[PDB]
């Protein structure tokens, strides 16, 4: 179960970053996929997930309405589009996948390397 | 011993008085001198964790935790023992969950240190398992009582054996609990939350207490998906009590008793009876004005009814008023209590909805005056139609003598409301200063408060606040479960499908609440529906301060609707009249309340005036 990430870097406010996560070694549809965030030294916080919630994707309270999670079953890819990046989002974003469809991306079994997001 | 069986009493009263003294010191040292203390708030919250858990233990012992018994009382006697036995076993499972995941939290947070106090955080989390053992003790005693009256089926030695066996398994070989893990048996997919929810509803309608029902729902959800996360979510059982906005829940209760047991409400009623009472239907005006002035000190409708019903009914029936109007007006004027600041329903809403409490108070001030004016107008019309006689005007000497006698009481709202509106005091600092002023009033200006009676009032304040603390800390646990699964978003989509304009959404919400409040008590309803109804109001664009005021006023009607009305029962008890008479007498007076509800629904700018 390989989760390889891409995207990120340093931006200003409203930089509208975009992240991608390619998943391999399982059914892209069965496993709930998602992203979580971890500040440089603080506790990890879930960001988003698809296939977790029954009807609509799960978004955290502090990332609602300004983060969008998109799926591409053709290439088995998950995209995260950010909007209005406040300087409090300078952290590491990890792509996770799990065999159980429940909306807790911070406690999912698998996890990728992680990408750095810096906001000035 | 006979002092262990009353242990939460003297361990909660003493800690309550300590917290009260610490907060008083903080207030004085911040206002009188420009030298605030830094260890006051955190130490007071640390003490309040233990105080609230002791209140929860008292509630467990007395079996006073709120339940919904609309359908529970309709079962036959034979078929009710089985359900009650299962409910007791569910409560036992909740207590063992508390013990295990409080001990784990205590042993996990020994490194994080409280900055101001200098002690480790564990001294807070130690409150969760340490009191829980006590709870188990109380539970067993309660069950023995329940067995002495033939209210259960299992002999209370099997319950003791099961309790000690479960504790020994939980602290010796917890692995044996993996048999109960339901995720090994059921694969419900992504729609497990829509099963546990209905399970929750079943538990709610079979008589399980609201706090224990919510905790069992959380346990079921985490057992059905993945247990490994309940070790991290259980922290919300303690983080929800370390709140400074929650300390105002007991104090506003305490100042609602020290203002009755000190013989203060009699003076206020005498002042109102002097000023009014010579008008057309003057005694009704006296009733409503006394309730309006007393609403600025207490924050509960039941306290208002219990403290003023006998006086008001006696004064009204001295003038030849009929029983129906007496009961109806003294029951309808209660609702002015939880509307004018301070109020406890708005504090509960501000905790649940994460809203500001000063803004909630200022917003809810105006609907109280609208209800007061509407009730005065309706009472005037009723009395002028019935043609009741008019009392002679009070002599100019008495109208001043009564005011001077009940002059120090009238300054309590100016300390509270004037302390909150002017921004000098936060709601909790306002609560503490109101408690201090009530003590000065009852013990040193009117000389009617002793030390033993003050301690008893502190103990019963803790006992009252415990049954709210339990529901608060289990609702906080269940809210994240219900909000990560986006149930409220689906319900909001359904509402928007059925309701076109946001006004239609408001009408549908109000009809739902009015229908539910007929059979469900206000306190239980506020935790039953509000967690799953605030997100809908947020999504459809409704302001949440106005929504809180509207829901408070909508549930305050629910204590007058006579399939289940708490105010009707209280007034019937204090007036020596049938509940049928009180229920029939409040029918004319529901029109002004409905008019107020409508004109604040279609003109929200009325409410959102003082906060802005
Ligand atoms: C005469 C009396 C007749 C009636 C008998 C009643 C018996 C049932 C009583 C219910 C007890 C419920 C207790 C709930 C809290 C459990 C406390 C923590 C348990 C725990 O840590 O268990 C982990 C897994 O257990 C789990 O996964 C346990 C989850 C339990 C959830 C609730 C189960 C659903 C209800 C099933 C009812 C069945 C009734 C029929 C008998 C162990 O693993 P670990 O990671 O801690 O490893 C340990 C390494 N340190
Ligand atoms: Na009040
Ligand atoms: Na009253």
């Amino acid at each position: 179960v390989q989760l390889q990430e891409s995207g990120g870097g340093l931006v200003q406010a409203g930089g509208s970053l975009r992240l991608s996560c390619t998943t391999s070694g399982f059914n892209f549809d069965d496993y709930a996929i998602g992203w979580f965030r971890q500040a440089p030294g603080k506790e990890r916080e879930g960001v988003s997930c698809i296939h977790c919630t029954a009807y609509t994707p799960y978004y955290a309270r502090s990332v609602r309405d300004r983060f969008t999670i998109s799926s591409d079953n053709a290439t088995n890819t998950v995209f995260l589009q950010m909007n209005n990046l406040r300087p409090e989002d300078t952290a590491v974003y990890y792509c996770v996948a799990d065999a159980t469809r429940y909306p807790y991306p911070e406690f999912y079994d698998y996890v990728g390397q992680g990408t750095q997001v810096t906001v000035s | 011993m006979k002092v262990f069986n009353k242990l939460e009493e003297w361990l909660g009263g003493s800690l309550f008085i300590g917290m009260f003294v610490i907060l008083v010191m903080q207030i004085f040292s911040r206002q009188i001198f420009n030298s605030p203390l830094i260890w006051s708030e955190e130490l007071s919250r640390l003490i309040f964790v233990y105080v609230g858990l002791l209140g929860v233990s008292m509630g467990i012992r007395s079996q006073q935790h709120i339940m919904i018994d609309f359908l529970y009382a309709k079962f036959p006697k034979s078929m009710q023992k089985i359900i009650f036995t299962i409910i007791q076993i569910l409560i036992l499972a909740c207590l063992i969950f508390f013990l295990y995941f409080g001990y784990d939290l205590f042993i996990k947070k020994e490194e994080i240190e409280i900055v101001s106090l200098g002690i480790s955080m564990k001294w807070m989390y130690l409150a969760l398992p340490l009191i829980t053992l006590l709870m188990l003790v109380r539970f067993y005693q309660a069950y023995s009582e329940n067995y002495a009256q033939n209210k259960v089926y299992i002999k209370p030695i099997f319950i003791l054996a099961l309790m000690i066996i479960l504790v020994l398994i939980a602290f010796i070989k917890p692995e044996l609990f993996k048999i109960l893990k339901l995720s090994n048996y059921f694969d419900l997919g992504e729609m497990t939350i829509y099963y546990v929810l209905i399970a929750w509803l079943v538990m709610i309608f079979f008589g399980v207490p609201v706090g224990w029902s919510l905790l069992v729902a959380c346990i079921l959800y985490f057992a059905l998906t993945r247990w490994k996360v309940v070790y991290f979510a259980a922290d919300k059982l303690v983080y929800s009590l370390d709140s400074f906005s929650l300390l105002s829940v007991p104090f506003f209760i305490l100042t609602g008793i020290l203002m009755n047991g000190a013989g203060i409400t009699e003076r206020i009623f005498n002042f109102a009876k002097a000023m009014l009472g010579h008008y057309t239907g003057g005694m009704g005006h006296v009733n409503v004005a006394a309730s309006l002035i007393f609403s600025g000190m207490s924050g509960s409708a039941i306290a208002d009814a219990g403290g003023l019903g006998q006086l008001e009914i006696k004064a009204m029936r001295d003038e030849g008023y009929d029983d129906d109007i007496c009961g109806g007006l003294t029951a309808a004027s209660c609702i002015i209590g939880p509307l004018v600041p301070p109020s406890i329903s708005m504090i509960i809403y501000g905790v649940i909805a994460n809203q500001s409490i000063a803004k909630l108070f200022l917003a809810g001030f105006v609907p109280g005056f609208l209800t007061t004016i509407a009730l005065m107008i309706m009472n005037y019309f009723v009395c002028k139609k019935r043609g009741y006689k008019k009392t002679a005007k009070a002599s100019p000497k008495e109208r001043w003598i009564a005011f001077k006698k009940s002059f120090w009481a009238l300054l309590t709202p100016i300390l509270i409301i004037g302390g909150i509106f002017s921004g000098i005091f936060t709601p909790t600092e306002a609560a503490v200063i109101a408690t201090f002023y009530s003590i000065i009033l009852g013990g040193f200006i009117y000389k009617e408060l002793t030390v033993k009676s003050f301690f008893k009032h502190c103990v019963e304040a803790v006992a009252i606040s415990g049954v709210t603390v339990l529901m608060i800390m289990t609702v906080t646990f269940f809210g994240d479960i219900i909000a990560r699964e986006q149930v409220a978003m689906r319900v909001a989509e359904i509402f928007i499908k059925y309701a076109t304009s946001p006004m239609m959404v408001l009408v549908m919400i109000n009809l739902l609440l009015l229908f539910l409040g007929m059979f469900i008590d206000a306190l239980a309803l506020q935790f039953l529906v509000l967690p799953m109804l605030i997100p809908i109001a947020e999504q459809v664009g409704i302001d949440l301060v106005f929504f809180g005021v509207m829901t408070t006023l909508n549930m305050m009607i629910g204590i007058l609707t006579p399939p289940m009305g708490m105010a009707l029962f209280v007034v019937a008890q204090v007036g020596k009249m049938s509940v049928s008479t009180v229920a029939k007498g409040v029918l004319p007076f529901l029109l002004p309340i409905f008019i107020t509800l409508v004109i604040i629904t279609i003109f929200p700018q009325i409410i959102l005036f003082l906060p802005n």
